[PDB]
């Protein structure tokens, strides 16, 4: 990291976090592959930090960590992690033609190797990602609120390249994303109430204080106590 | 004084083409008031020269100059937080459905804060001074003036689909007087700065 | 308070601001007393003169800045300090004004503030709706 | 602003060692008030750093800086004579016995004028402006400030046996308003000047 | 001579704000004596100007100047090791429980070595000359003087929770004379250096 302050927005945010963890089964019968739309809304610890800001500009350092376990010997399997950006077609199946795509950047890695690692660049068409969007996506009234179409990174599709085997093994794909070259604009209040969804900023609050709707800080007896 | 109509900088920014205040309807502030909000440029899309520039062009690029004035006697008390919130994605209370088009695009009339303590988006009103803001303590002053720059990652934008700034006026200390039946008007005047439009 | 709970060790001076929000003709005196860590939190107005205290006539002023001196934060790990307020006089209002007046308190850090040994915040923590829509 | 505590010269004298205001309890001024008095340094002998310097040393030598402030609205009326009396030997009314130790040494609470028209010593309140004095006409001002020099024939003195100055606050025109039930607080702040002590 | 009270450097260090010796009670040295110890500033926290500075402030920062004097005739013999031990974490004998608050914080009276051969912490008295130390061989001299710097990783510290230095006086050769009933007094005088205090 290597600054002086430790409160630099580079230092405050460039910190690798488990953004996605999904096992998928693999067998000789015909999802058998991993697919995840790249966002940060999935885990509330990273989400509240990035929602301190209105606009963020960063590269994304993905690190795919892959373990295998029995349902003798753990097989050495080849995996394909393929970044499908916004505008390109995603694989519907594990054996589809979209895995053979010349233009979708793949990476071919083994379980025996050190974990695969790519840097996804700044994929937005605007000059920053909109963490908060006060608007509607489509030009109709049927558009969704708070979803900027320019804000989507892409999809991270992960499959097992090997042919189907009768053996029973579960492949768990931990995805670690670490922002880089963070520029951040227009700081915001930190969220006090718990999240209800990842699609929006709805709020309910807890039942009692702290972090309740009508009492964010837990009470004391009197003001003079 | 801008144009023919007569009556601080956000983040240290001064925005630099038609070159006046659009005085909105006065809202009436009482003891039971929670707050008021106006989304920009949605509050100005159906009004005047700016409304003719919005409805006939396709992209807008302009800053805003807001004068909030709250006119009361010396026997009134109360404090307002006149705060401008960039990209105020509103949340809905106690549901998973996102707010609709009617809940967000209120027009010239604007809206009312349901839960102003959380700024209607799960954040806090206590930390809402991280935005460009001014206080109207009726003991001390009666007016506020906030300059609003072009707040967008994009170079130009869609006025009918997206509202960059939200002007919020939230009574932190409620309106007080002895006979608690008095009202105090709040008048909002919004002047657009550097009205750039494209796609006639 | 929110940004510092992302860190473990804080150190610096705080800056409290109290703003009086009564009417224009409301008059009175408060006394704002700062108690250093470990000292006795006062209960009477006479006792609270041995420490750092100021007498605030809120007829004259409407705001008061109370610089809290350099604490060094997580060196104590009994309390880390107090700021109390006593009435000095009564509240004097005219008959048309409201007889109840309010104070708003603010706090900021000063330029010598410092945060180190970053952790994750205790405030947030965990269901999320539409969490499997990304998959 | 002296010390850590925050809020004219007698005879043309400016007194020239610990170097702050000791805000006494506010007295409450009504229509029936006759007056208040505080003997110095008896009002400060049981208080704070000056009280620790008095009770542990044997001789004192200091001036005084007094700020009397009377905080009222613009609908109150009345005049105070804030007068500092050197060597105010009090007389007792209608008896030949001199006033006792309890009648003179009242401490931080101070006393009340029984007959303020004669200044409680057979003299006159009309001629009491021969002393260092200021007026608080609530029509005009709300505060008074009197510097008090070292007033002694002796070079140093005994704080527990003798009181050099007496601060008196006497309502000449009584407190008035329409509904005659109102009170106005008077707040006295005494800061000692050039606190010289001997005999630890 | 420091202050009003009248009667070598550790590691080559000279510490550089009130600016005198606090003469502790004389301990009485006999043939059966094992040793004496005083933890600093715990020996001075309940005494005088330093005790008023400790009990009214919250952090302390000061060095120490110690004069141990052992006054005997020319027919007495014996050697003392006057040794100052930084951070003398005492151990308890023959148990797993750490020493309590009463076993450590003895005040002005100080303590007595139970097993001075191991310095009461499992180490050795033979190697105790690695600390700042002086010898009092009554054949040769009768006094010792040890300067003690600010010995702390921290910049300032808590006087009521932690004792940086421990002054130990251990008779290595016991007190001797022909009629073995004689006593020799040992007098300890501790003067704090550069008394810095914060948090009044």
């Amino acid at each position: 990291q290597h600054g002086v302050s430790e409160t630099l927005v580079e230092n405050f945010l460039s910190r690798a976090a488990l953004v996605s963890k999904r096992s998928f089964e693999y067998k000789d019968h015909t999802k058998n592959f991993f697919k995840w739309t790249i966002n940060t809304r999935s885990f509330v610890q990273l989400r509240r930090k990035l929602e301190l800001f209105t606009y963020l500009r960063f590269d994304a350092e993905i690190t795919i960590l892959t373990t295998v376990a029995v349902n003798m010997g753990l097989p050495n399997l080849t995996l394909q992690a393929m970044f499908v950006p916004t505008g390109a077609l995603t694989p519907e199946k594990q054996d589809s033609f979209h895995w053979q795509s010349g233009s979708n950047a793949s990476v071919f890695f083994k379980i025996s190797d050190p974990p695969a690692r790519m840097t996804i660049p700044f994929m937005c068409i605007n000059s920053a990602y909109s963490v908060f969007y006060d608007g509607f996506a489509g030009f109709e009234k049927s558009g969704l609120y708070g979803i900027n179409p320019a804000d989507t990174i892409g999809n991270l599709c992960v499959r097992i390249v090997n042919e189907h085997q009768p053996v029973g093994f579960t492949v768990t794909v931990r995805v670690y994303m670490k922002p880089k070259h963070i520029k951040a604009w227009a700081p915001r209040p930190p969220r006090t109430l718990p999240y209800m969804s990842i699609a929006n900023a709805n709020y309910k609050g807890k039942k009692r204080a702290p972090n309740a709707l009508n009492a964010i800080i837990g009470n004391r007896d009197s003001v003079k106590t | 004084k801008l144009g023919n109509s007569a009556i601080c900088c956000a983040y240290g920014e001064w925005p630099n083409q038609p070159e006046r205040f659009y005085t909105l309807k006065s809202v009436k502030w009482e003891a039971g008031s929670t707050g008021w909000w106006w989304k920009l440029p949605d509050a100005l899309n159906n009004i005047g020269m700016f409304g003719q520039n919005v409805q006939h062009h396709y992209l807008y690029r302009s800053g805003f100059l807001i004068h909030v004035q709250c006119n009361a006697t010396r026997f009134h008390q109360g404090a307002l937080l006149v705060v401008a919130i960039p990209e105020h994605q509103r949340g809905a209370h106690n549901t998973n459905t996102s707010p609709g088009f009617d809940d967000i695009m209120k027009g010239e009339e604007g809206g009312t804060f349901n839960h102003p303590y959380v700024l209607d988006d799960g954040t806090s009103l206590a930390c809402a001074t991280i935005f460009p803001h001014q206080w109207i303590n009726l003991r001390t002053n009666n007016s506020a003036t906030i300059v609003l720059p072009w707040m967008n990652a994009a170079p130009m934008d869609f006025p009918l689909r997206h509202n960059q700034w939200t002007l919020a006026i939230i009574p932190v200390v409620p309106l007080g007087t002895r006979t608690m039946s008095s009202m105090v008007p709040i008048t909002v005047s919004i002047a657009p700065m550097c009205c750039e439009f494209n796609g006639l | 308070g929110n940004i510092s709970r992302y860190y473990t060790h804080w150190s610096g001076s705080l800056e409290m601001t109290f703003m009086f929000c009564g009417s224009f003709m409301a008059t009175g005196k408060l006394i704002l007393c700062y108690t250093p860590p470990g000292g006795s939190c006062p209960t009477t107005r006479e006792t609270a003169m041995l420490g750092t205290h100021i007498v605030w006539d809120f007829g004259l002023q409407s705001s008061v800045t109370l610089i809290i001196p350099w604490i060094s934060g997580s060196h104590y790990r009994a309390n880390v300090g107090y700021v109390t307020c006593f009435m000095q006089t009564n509240l004097i209002v005219p008959s048309e004004s409201s007889d109840t007046c309010s104070l708003i308190g603010f706090i900021a850090a000063k330029d010598d503030f410092s945060l180190r040994l970053m952790r994750d915040s205790p405030d947030i923590g965990q269901h999320l709706h539409a969490a499997e829509a990304a998959y």
